[PDB]
RNA sequence: AGGACCGAACCGACUAAUGUUGAAAAAUUAGCGGAUGACUUGUGGCUGGGGGUGAAAGGCCAAUCAAACCGGGAGAUAGCU
RNA sequence: ACACAGGUGGUCAGGUAGAGAAUACCAAGGCGCUUGAGAGAACUCGGGUGAAGGAACUAGGCAAAAUGGUGCCGUAACUUC
RNA sequence: AAUUCCUUGUCGGGUAAGUUCCGACCUGCACGAAUGGCGUAAUGAUGGCCAGGCUGUCUCCACCCGAGACUCAGUGAAAU
RNA sequence: CGAUGUCGGCUCAUCACAUCCUGGGGCUGAAGUAGGUCCCAAGGGUAUGGCUGUUCGCCAUUUAAAGUGGUACGCGAGCUGGGUUUAGAACGUCGUGAGACAGUUCGGUCCCUAUCUGCCGUGGGCGCUGGAGAACUGAGGGGGGCUGCUCCUAGUACGAGAGGACCGGAGUGGACGCAUCACUGGUGUUCGGGUUGUCAUGCCAAUGGCACUGCCCGGUAGCUAAAUGCGGAAGAGAUAAGUGCUGAAAGCAUCUAAGCACGAAACUUGCCCCGAGAUGAGUUCUCCCUGACCCUUUAAGGGUCCUGAAGGAACGUUGAAGACGACGACGUUGAUAGGCCGGGUGUGUAAGCGCAGCGAUGCGUUGAGCUAACCGGUACUAAUGAACCGUGAGGCUUAACCU
């Protein structure tokens, strides 16, 4: 359940460590973003020599939330870290190539089939 | 709104409500009939009638529960030694409400509450 | 009521092994992808149990890949396929929410042996 | 927060149209003591539905 | 098309084979008993009048019990009336089972909603709280401004204000029927119908095709 | 040792809510400042209105102060209402 | 102006916890603050809790929240040392 | 600049984005040396700005405890 | 000018259309994609932040779009008090000076219990031409009306390629609204436990009081959203702009003059709710009442006694009903409430006793004990015999029947 000004965490080897959501995408007045969603972020903190850099503005895809997802049985898969995976602004596809931590079954699509392939654990 | 709720508030906060019924239930059993207002009388039933329900089993535990409900040794005695064997075959309903009209000073609806087998 | 319970009793799975909080448990759930019903395992600590008969459910917490994953299975759901107690434990409080901040050493719970 | 005219006393009667009281309809005559009392209330002598219930 | 009168038993869930948890609402529907057939020639419009349930025989009034005895049917807890579509007719004492819904796919459920008492504008019309701090004097939940300065110098009809909320008739449309358990007289509909447990419901088939 | 520090009484009065025909013609509540000193307080005493007094704001001088209060000239005058 | 949530100088100094006349529960002692009875809507006042986020609110982090004790360790620029 | 009219000066930093801020520039409308100049540690219920922390301030409000409101009895105002 | 008290924000709006988005067209220097402009069209929709008091502006980043205006530059007897606009103070400037500056800066009291209209609700009264109880019709009145994206059609038409459709269909989102509490959660000062200080129950033990519910940890019902169901339509009719057919006036031509077809989120329907106080007071069904008399200025009259129906209301127990009223369920033939029994839930293994242990404590008895609003039962208590109200066949005029 991500809104603006939300600090997130980085789930790959892209280079950032701490980002912040600035815009939920996919519709006017869209309050919240769960998993499988594209948000615009800045970068608060990165490694000293990474593919991205402090102050870059780019998209991301949300993979782990604290509020968790739901399932058609009524089950629910929470986490502890509101974490995301960075994306290109144009090709709209991940930047780093080593996904950290698990992801969920809702993430898979033709859009994000690469990310679940690089993920260690698809719940 | 208060849908499906229970209990009364009686224009008193919760520590006073619990302390008042404690003082009242002991004052009931000491006299077996008292005069009070009707909403206080309809609510006292949901205190004393579980105490009489507890009076049907003289364990040392129920001694310790009923003293924790009342804090009065004399009431603890009169419950188990007398009211135990008195109401010993009644499926609840140990008390009775009798309405004596209205109070003089403030028009409050007064009612007598008594135990059933007082006579 | 007598009608609702009559409908819950015809969908409860009777074969649920009983357990308590603080029981390390492993759960096999069905995962369908393509036309493949693989049977994914999942294993962790029961930290909360909500009992309402048919609607009864429980919460399992594990630490996967440095991340704490809670997951709450509807008990009588047909997507869970097997529940197996691995390690019973001796906890005292009925819901173990303080295991959302104790990690590693303090996350350990001692084994019930009775 | 205040009137701009004196409201007429004809309005004051109309405002007090619903302020009339209401007489007690039924008085139970006690079948034993004979005295009249409020239905579902006890008498003034401790009778209720015939029998003596409280020695006052 | 005609509908059926039911009572809201409560909400539960039905798992499918595929692990889909469908939150159903249990509406029992007892044997609806037609009391009177209206038409054009005496009444101007074709409709039936049905009853359901049973009632205390020493409760029903001689005007009301005389109406049931005219039909020759057992007295129910209330009467309801359903507009016939054409080519759809019934006799007087004919009963109706819940097997009418045995082939439908969506239904429409009309019931009296719950009553939330005297509700403020925040709860009723979904206004906004004002600033809960920064010096708000006595105005944390009020509706603010209600009109304009003098030129429409009044307050308009149907302005959203405080007041009564709920306890009124509503209808939830196109609910999905799940199961018609005709033997124990149940009806399983996906989603939540209005009204409290045990209130009366009017269940018609889908009006939108 | 200290116009030292923290902090009660005491003395204050920064913010906020309340109150605004109040409980109150300036207060309560919750936080706040000083608290061995240029501190605070009690009893008595002096300074009188263009005067007093003022770590000064035209402050304060009996709920009133760019001139107190009370009597008088005085039924001041009023091209205004 | 009141049987008014204000003001009013001095003297007394119990117990336990506690540095303490803090504060908490108590002692001696003194009260229950002179309309009540119900109800448990809006709304207001005074409060308690909060999913996910954490100043995005807003003139302004106002207010709330949070911090808080003792002992020990460790402690930057700067400096009138 | 507590002073700059133009003016949100320009440049730099800061922010995703800065009419504020901080640092340069001097084009000082109209600084400037006891109606003091420029520094200045400490100090401040001081002004502006930033960060962390925390949180119903907010998204977006929910629920609860009381005191009122409300009904009944007694009393019984006010401005206009 | 015997006061119409103010900028901006907030909260609620409402209207216009000079249309921002969506809809439909015409033309294009319109290949397609895109535009461009014009015409019809107000139905709904019509961002969030950074800056500063802003209005305005600029910027970021979205969106289909981030419309323009009116409404005392809408809205302080609704809030705010930043700006401006008092008294303090200071700078620059001006003035010999007091002071002054649409110059700047720091600081700076926002009252009002609603009488009427208005409105939101909800009652009482009476009417509706005998009374009563229900059920409706619908004269009307409100509400509702948004849109993205993907895929198919199809890399098709197109195009030199780049690129890339119409139309039609499926799917899925955003926002909003209604409902609901089964799920997920929140709350749950009445349930349960832990624990601090202290005091008390003779003491130990066990409890309890107070300390913001002492502090915490969980949490039932209910209520709730962030939880999850549903909705916006399709269609009809009649149209706007526009497109036509036939077709003269006017041997031709012509969408029109006769006639005829089509034509949009607009119109009227269709959907939802209110809805016979629709005074024009509607309709249907059921039930109830079949007394004597006197009196006159014979009347739809006055009085007397008789009679008291259907039913109603009061009362009482009450409610997922509720400010009060109302509404609903029930009043012994009775499960209405409380209690009780059973279950269930939650808490998590009571007390007591035994053991172990110097002890703190641990183990056993023991998933124990406790358990609010739940569930299913139960007349144990309280829902009185009643009384009260409402009556006595329902004016007149024609008409049609019927005798
Ligand atoms: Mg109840
Ligand atoms: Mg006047
Ligand atoms: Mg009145
Ligand atoms: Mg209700
Ligand atoms: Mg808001
Ligand atoms: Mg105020
Ligand atoms: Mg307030
Ligand atoms: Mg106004
Ligand atoms: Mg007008
Ligand atoms: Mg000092
Ligand atoms: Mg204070
Ligand atoms: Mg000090
Ligand atoms: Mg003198
Ligand atoms: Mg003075
Ligand atoms: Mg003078
Ligand atoms: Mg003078
Ligand atoms: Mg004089
Ligand atoms: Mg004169
Ligand atoms: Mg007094
Ligand atoms: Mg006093
Ligand atoms: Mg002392
Ligand atoms: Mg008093
Ligand atoms: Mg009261
Ligand atoms: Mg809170
Ligand atoms: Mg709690
Ligand atoms: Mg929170
Ligand atoms: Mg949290
Ligand atoms: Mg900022
Ligand atoms: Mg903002
Ligand atoms: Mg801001
Ligand atoms: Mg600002
Ligand atoms: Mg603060
Ligand atoms: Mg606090
Ligand atoms: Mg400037
Ligand atoms: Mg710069
Ligand atoms: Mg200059
Ligand atoms: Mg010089
Ligand atoms: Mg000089
Ligand atoms: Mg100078
Ligand atoms: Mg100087
Ligand atoms: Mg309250
Ligand atoms: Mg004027
Ligand atoms: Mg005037
Ligand atoms: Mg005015
Ligand atoms: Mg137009
Ligand atoms: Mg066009
Ligand atoms: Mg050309
Ligand atoms: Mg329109
Ligand atoms: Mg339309
Ligand atoms: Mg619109
Ligand atoms: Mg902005
Ligand atoms: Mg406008
Ligand atoms: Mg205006
Ligand atoms: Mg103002
Ligand atoms: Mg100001
Ligand atoms: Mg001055
Ligand atoms: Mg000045
Ligand atoms: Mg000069
Ligand atoms: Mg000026
Ligand atoms: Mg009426
Ligand atoms: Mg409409
Ligand atoms: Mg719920
Ligand atoms: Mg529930
Ligand atoms: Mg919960
Ligand atoms: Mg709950
Ligand atoms: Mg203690
Ligand atoms: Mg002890
Ligand atoms: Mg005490
Ligand atoms: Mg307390
Ligand atoms: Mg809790
Ligand atoms: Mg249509
Ligand atoms: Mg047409
Ligand atoms: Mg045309
Ligand atoms: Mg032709
Ligand atoms: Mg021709
Ligand atoms: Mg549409
Ligand atoms: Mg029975
Ligand atoms: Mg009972
Ligand atoms: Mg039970
Ligand atoms: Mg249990
Ligand atoms: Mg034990
Ligand atoms: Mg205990
Ligand atoms: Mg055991
Ligand atoms: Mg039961």
């Amino acid at each position: 359940m991500i809104q603006e000004q939300t600090m997130l965490n980085v789930a790959d080897n892209s280079g950032a460590r701490r980002v912040m959501c600035i815009k939920v995408l996919g519709g006017s007045h869209r309050r919240y973003a769960g998993v499988g969603d594209i948000i615009k972020i800045t970068i608060k903190e990165a490694i000293p020599r990474g593919k991205v850099k402090k102050g870059d503005v780019l998209k991301a895809v949300v993979v782990r939330t604290k509020k968790g997802v739901r399932r058609p049985d009524g089950s629910v898969i929470r986490f502890d870290g509101n974490a995301c995976v960075l994306l290109n602004n144009n090709s709209e596809q991940p930047i780093g190539t080593r996904i950290f931590g698990p992801v969920t079954r809702e993430l898979r699509s033709e859009k994000f089939m690469k990310i679940i392939s690089l993920a260690p654990e698809v719940l | 709104m208060r849908h499906r709720k229970s209990g009364r508030q009686l224009n008193r906060n919760s520590s006073h409500r619990q302390a008042m019924f404690r003082n009242m239930a002991g004052s009931l059993v000491r006299h077996e009939i008292i005069k009070t207002t009707l909403p206080k009388a309809k609510e006292l039933r949901r205190v004393v009638e579980p105490l009489i329900t507890l009076a049907k089993t003289d364990s040392v535990a129920n001694r310790r529960l009923a003293f924790a409900r009342t804090r009065d040794n004399e009431i603890v005695a009169k419950l188990f030694n007398e009211l135990g064997p008195r109401f010993a075959s009644r499926a609840g309903g140990y008390t009775r409400i009798l309405k004596c009209g209205f109070r003089a000073g403030d028009n409050a609806p007064m009612a007598y509450i008594e135990l059933v087998d007082r006579s | 009521s007598n009608i609702i319970k009559q409908l819950e009793q015809e969908q409860m799975k009777q074969d649920v092994p009983s357990f308590r909080p603080g029981d390390t448990v492993e759960v096999k759930v069905w995962v369908v992808e393509g036309s493949k019903k693989r049977l994914q395992a999942f294993e962790g600590v029961v930290i909360a149990i909500r009992n309402r008969g048919l609607h009864s459910a429980f919460t399992v917490r594990k630490i996967s890949n440095g991340e704490g994953v809670e997951r709450v299975f509807q008990t009588h759901s047909p997507v869970v396929d097997s529940i197996s107690v691995k390690r019973r434990g001796a906890v005292r409080k009925a819901k173990l929410y303080y295991l959302r901040e104790r990690t590693g050493k303090a996350a350990r719970i001692k084994e019930r042996l009775n | 927060a205040v009137q701009q005219n004196k409201p007429t006393r004809s309005k004051r009667g109309m405002r007090r149209s619903h302020d009339a009281l209401t007489a007690v309809t039924s008085l139970s005559v006690d079948k034993t003591s004979g005295e009249k009392h409020l239905r579902h209330h006890i008498t003034a002598d401790g009778y209720y539905r015939g029998r003596k219930v409280i020695a006052k | 098309m005609i509908g059926l009168v039911g009572k809201k038993v409560g909400m539960t869930r039905i798992f499918t084979e595929d692990g889909v948890s469908i939150p159903v609402t249990v509406i029992e529907v007892e044997a609806n008993r037609v009391t009177q057939v209206k038409d054009l020639a005496n009444d101007g419009y074709r409709a039936i009048q049905v009853t359901t349930g049973a009632k205390k025989a020493n409760r029903v009034t001689k005007p009301e019990a005389g109406h049931f005895a005219k039909a020759g049917v057992e007295a129910g807890r209330g009467l309801w009336e359903f507009r016939l579509a054409e080519g759809e007719e019934f006799t007087v004492g004919q009963s109706i089972s819940v097997e009418l819904f045995a082939d439908v796919k969506k239904v429409d459920v009309t019931g009296t909603s719950k009553g939330k008492g005297f509700a403020g504008t925040v709860k009723r019309w979904n206004f906004r709280t004002q600033d809960a701090t920064h010096g708000n004097s006595l105005s944390h939940r009020v509706p603010g401004s209600i009109g304009q300065n003098q030129t429409p110098g009044k307050v308009f009809k149907g302005k959203k204000m405080a007041g009564q909320m709920g306890n009124e008739r509503v209808t939830v449309q196109s609910l999905d029927v799940v199961r018609v358990d005709a033997e124990r007289n149940l009806l399983l509909v996906k989603g939540a119908v209005p009204g409290a447990t045990g209130s009366d419901l009017i269940v018609k088939p889908a009006v939108k095709a």
